[PDB]
RNA sequence: AGGCUAAAUACCGGCACGAGACCGAUAGUCAACAAGUACCGUAAGGGAAAGUUGAAAAGAACUUUGAAGAGAGAGUUCAA
RNA sequence: CGGCUACCCACCCGACCCGUCUUGAAACACGGACCAAGGAGUCUAACACGUGCGCGAGUCGGGGGCUCGCACGAAAGCCGCCGUGGCGCAAUGAAGGUGAAGGCCGGCGCGCUCGCCGGCCGAGGUGGGAUCCCGAGGCCUCUCCAGUCCGCCGAGGGGCACCACCGGCCCGUCUCGCCCGCCGCGCCGGGGAGGUGGAGCACGAGCGCACGUGUUAGGACCCGAAAGAUGGUGAACUAUG
RNA sequence: UAUAGGGGCGAAAGACUAAUCGAACCAUCUAGUAGCUGGUUCCCUCCGAAGUUUCCCUCAGGAUAGCUGGCGCUCUCGCCC
RNA sequence: GUAAGAAGCCCGGCUCGCUGGCGUGGAGCCGGGGUGGAAUGCGAGUGCCUAGUGGGCCACUUUUGGUAAGCAGAACUGGC
């Protein structure tokens, strides 16, 4: 019952500006919006409030 | 009581260790008896296969483990219930059932 | 007495092979006989490196083993190791070079053998070179052993860089006084 | 129960028979411990003599060798 | 069940033969050699005792 | 093997390898770790420096098992896939790439060394560092987050 | 906040069983033997020493000194 | 006839009775009447270092499984889609986390204590450094000529290992200024130049077994106490009703 | 016949409590621990000390440095310098 | 304590964001030229692991307290 699946996908040319868009700040950039999601939605809250 | 330069050592051994000491002298009699168990339950029980019931494809939970993959313990009641038949006539058929696994 | 100096009877040597490897007694034989009958410093000192140790003879590595030939005035020079040569996991070309060395691994005998290479062992290459003419003659990363590296003159009194021991590298492992400013001391 | 208090003597032929040391071989000094201002003038030296010495002292190095 | 140095073992799973340390290992022909006998200073057998 | 043992050898000599005058009887110092800021200082300190004292935070119910990211270099980068395939795949057939998936090899983040060579890859992965980005962004590969 | 349930697991007591790079009668269990016996302490309890004739008793008939113990001859046995 | 010798005796000279505590023992210091047997550095776990072997960026099945029921077989052999796992290949931080390649050439933005584009080299430099390479020169009985021949070397070069120094890279803090990108333009991320702290990188040397020494914990080289706790047995002696 | 162990009993000596009493006896923890006495088992060869610095409720002890041994490694002379 | 050389002298040139009338100073880097540079003796450097020691005493000399001590305490060297 183990079944190591073995999905190849080899033969690939590289494509267009995904390449120059993956770059290593999406990462960094998703690990900030993460921690300051519900502080952002807080300051929202007050910007809606304090009219 | 200490030394030059060596790692500073704490071992577990101020208990009284000596009366509980289970050395595996018994290791290769273990191993002829659950020998003879699984031949003696292959050949009175049933032509039935050795481990016999089947055994679900499984990911392991972690961040660690769960690219890999696991033979589980039952087939997850929604499951056995698509494939469409009953949960002691799968049973005995040969299915292996977990109630407590979801989907 | 006679002598007023202090007696350092034996100097430091090791002369016969502590190893009851029956092929390195007879390597030491051939290369003894060699140290003595030809004049040869390259046999001298391929003599002293078959009397010298397991650990003070360190692997060679396949890259370094490349780029100490890879010099200017090493064409067609051998590379001839007291030691064993290994595998490289990093390198991708290899070149025509000749080996003459103990114990290669199997998978730089492998690679070796398919950039078209030579290995030899001492037997051969004492039948092709008995004066040791066109020999490279290396030696390995002795100082790189991890044992090494916990040696000084202190672990840590003028901070000394010297690492001391301890059970598991990281947090709550000695770390509090006299390794911050903020506990104690700072070395 | 009153014992010796303090002595050197039998200390400097403990210490000469080991033949006391000199340290004897620093080539090329140990630059920590100098003036920082001083550090960053020869470190911006340093690099700058990395990045553009080449023409000047290939171009001499022909005149000497020429001349010579 | 072991191979040869040209194949792995077929039955067993990651076994080689060892490598030899030497290749051709008679000692009296390689010391009986004209290569080796090439590059000798010359036996010199004389005892110079001890002059009273 | 005692018949290789010293004590063998040193019968004959009265005080056996521990003098007539210091006399180790059971325990002159201490027991294991015995005063290790009264007495014994000079060898706790000067050989063990930090050993006393707290120094963080503490992360109470802390796995070994949240943290895992076995880390792979940019020289081990190519060899968890055959070298066949490197060189039958970027044999000056076209502009195609092999992908090298590091996490069917075991390796999660893609850290940064030297040799890279010129034939382009794309690497598959759940974390990388941007040296090992742009060392990939230099011999022209691409850069994936799979998870 | 009610309940049952075999398996793998443990066993220096017991019933039979097999093996040992172990000890060989001051050793090995305290105990190779009428050993938890003799014996000691009011009692709780403590606790030993002690194996070997010969192949087979064929254990020395008979004479003689002595009241006997014990001898001197003789005899059995490959050898008293 | 010769004969040293664990036989005895004599003679000349020297010669206090051993073991240990001690600065000092023959001591008016202690133990020893004599003899036979027993009698004291072991074993386990962990660590460190050295040595030996196998494999070597890997290594190890000690946990189980497979073989027909074999005395030695409680052995040995095999697993490989049994490598889960231990150690090592990555460190630095208390942590969120981050995480080790740089250099050259040509063109350009004011080569401006400044960034972009194409190509090339690739773990940097200096001083030492076994070994190795090129080689002036002269050297072999009476004339030019030659090839290995007898036969070294002035001087020069590439430089193993390792040492000293400089430089570079990573991580945490410190100082100073400018720029870049947007799965969405923000108390968002990333970058630069110097100064420090690290048990780091700067072509990796570990894993497993065995042996030796030392240390630690366990009765721990052997023997030794005044003491404490738990549970029971005694007023047949004596004390008092 | 009653009082049984930190209990009894005492015209009081801390006396008696089964030859033991300023805390009975037997067994177990227990081979308690000891920086303190005594002892520590075959031969030959080679090298061979210290009673000193600093620290400790340290002063009969230990840690550190020093003195010492073992294992090697890197080199050098061996053919006017 | 220091010096009695090839790790030293001398010449020519590049760099500096240090310094600054000045191509001024100072450091670093590169290239080149000459080793016969006091006496005597010696083959040197370096890494790891570790035992014992941690009660001392005596003597010439220099000395502190004490009247003095085979008393107590220091210095150099030698010895037990
Ligand atoms: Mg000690
Ligand atoms: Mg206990
Ligand atoms: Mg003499
Ligand atoms: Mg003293
Ligand atoms: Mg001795
Ligand atoms: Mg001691
Ligand atoms: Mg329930
Ligand atoms: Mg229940
Ligand atoms: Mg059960
Ligand atoms: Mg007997
Ligand atoms: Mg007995
Ligand atoms: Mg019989
Ligand atoms: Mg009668
Ligand atoms: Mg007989
Ligand atoms: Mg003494
Ligand atoms: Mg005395
Ligand atoms: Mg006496
Ligand atoms: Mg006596
Ligand atoms: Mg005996
Ligand atoms: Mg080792
Ligand atoms: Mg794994
Ligand atoms: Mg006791
Ligand atoms: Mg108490
Ligand atoms: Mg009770
Ligand atoms: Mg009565
Ligand atoms: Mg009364
Ligand atoms: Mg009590
Ligand atoms: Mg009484
Ligand atoms: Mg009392
Ligand atoms: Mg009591
Ligand atoms: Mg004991
Ligand atoms: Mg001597
Ligand atoms: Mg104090
Ligand atoms: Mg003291
Ligand atoms: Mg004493
Ligand atoms: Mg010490
Ligand atoms: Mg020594
Ligand atoms: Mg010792
Ligand atoms: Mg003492
Ligand atoms: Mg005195
Ligand atoms: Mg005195
Ligand atoms: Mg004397």
């Amino acid at each position: 019952p183990v079944r190591n699946v073995y999905k190849k996908e080899k033969a690939r040319v590289i494509t267009e500006e995904e390449k120059n868009f993956k770059a290593f700040a999406s990462l960094r950039m998703a690990r900030a919006n993460a921690r300051l999601f519900g502080i952002r939605a807080k300051r929202a809250k007050e910007a809606a409030e304090q009219d | 009581a200490p030394s030059r330069n060596g790692m500073v050592l704490k071992p577990h051994f101020h208990k009284d260790w000596q009366r509980r000491v289970a050395t595996w002298f018994n290791q290769p009699a273990r191993k002829i008896r659950r020998r003879k168990a699984r031949q003696a339950k292959a050949r009175r029980i049933a032509p039935r296969p050795a481990s016999g019931p089947i055994r679900p494809i499984v990911r392991c939970p972690t961040v660690r483990y769960h690219t890999k993959v696991r033979a589980g313990r039952g087939f997850s009641l929604e499951e056995l219930r698509v494939a469409g038949i009953h949960k002691k006539v799968a049973r005995t058929i040969g299915i292996s059932v977990d109630p407590r696994r979801r989907n | 007495g006679v002598d007023i100096r202090h007696n350092k009877d034996r100097k430091v040597r090791r002369k016969e092979p502590k190893s009851q490897d029956i092929y390195l007694r007879l390597l030491v034989k051939l290369y003894r006989f060699l140290a003595r009958r030809t004049n040869s410093t390259f046999n001298q000192v391929v003599l002293k490196r078959l009397f010298m140790s397991r650990t003070n003879r360190p692997p060679l590595s396949l890259s370094r083993m490349i780029r100490k030939m890879k010099l200017p005035g090493r064409e067609n020079k051998t590379a001839v190791v007291v030691g064993t040569i290994t595998d490289d996991v990093r390198v991708q070309e290899v070149p025509k070079l000749k080996v003459c060395a103990l114990r290669v691994t199997s998978r730089a005998r492998s690679r070796i053998l398919r950039a078209g290479g030579k290995i030899l062992t001492f037997d051969q290459l004492a039948l092709d070179s008995p004066k040791g003419c066109g020999t490279v003659l290396l030696s390995g990363p002795r100082k790189g052993r991890e044992v090494y590296r916990h040696f000084g003159k202190a672990p840590g009194t003028p901070h000394s860089h010297t690492k001391p021991y301890v059970r598991s590298k990281g947090r709550k492992f000695e770390r509090a006084r006299g390794r911050r400013a903020s506990r104690g001391y700072k070395n | 129960a009153k014992s010796k208090n303090h002595t050197t003597h039998n200390q400097s032929r403990k210490w000469h028979r080991n033949g006391i040391k000199k340290p004897r071989s620093q080539r090329y000094e140990s630059l920590k411990g100098v003036d920082p201002k001083f550090l960053r003038n020869m470190r911006f030296a340093k690099k700058h003599n990395k990045k553009g010495l080449k023409k000047m002292q290939a171009n001499n190095a022909k005149a000497m060798s020429a001349r010579a | 069940l072991y191979g040869t140095w040209r194949k792995a073992a077929s039955l067993k799973s990651n076994y080689n033969l060892p490598m030899h340390k030497m290749i051709n290992t008679d000692l009296s022909r390689i010391l009986k050699s004209p290569e080796i006998q090439r590059a000798l200073r010359a036996p010199r057998k004389k005892i110079h005792r001890r002059v009273l | 093997p005692s018949r290789l043992r010293k004590t063998r050898k040193l019968r004959g000599h009265v005080s056996h390898g521990h003098g007539r005058i210091g006399k180790h009887r059971k325990h002159p110092g201490g027991r294991g770790n015995a005063g290790g800021l009264h007495h014994h200082r000079i060898n706790f300190d000067k050989y063990h420096p930090g050993y006393f004292g707290k120094v963080g935070m503490k992360h109470y119910h802390l796995k070994r098992n949240q943290s895992f990211c076995p880390t792979v270099n940019l020289d081990k980068l190519w060899t968890l896939v055959s070298e066949q395939t490197r060189v039958n795949a970027a044999k000056n057939k076209t502009g195609a790439a092999p992908i090298i998936d590091v996490v069917r090899s075991g390796y999660y983040k893609v850290l940064g060394k030297g040799k890279l060579p010129k034939q382009p890859v794309i690497v598959k992965a759940k974390f990388f560092s941007r040296r090992a980005e742009e060392k990939i962004k230099s011999v022209g590969g691409a850069c994936v987050l799979v998870a």
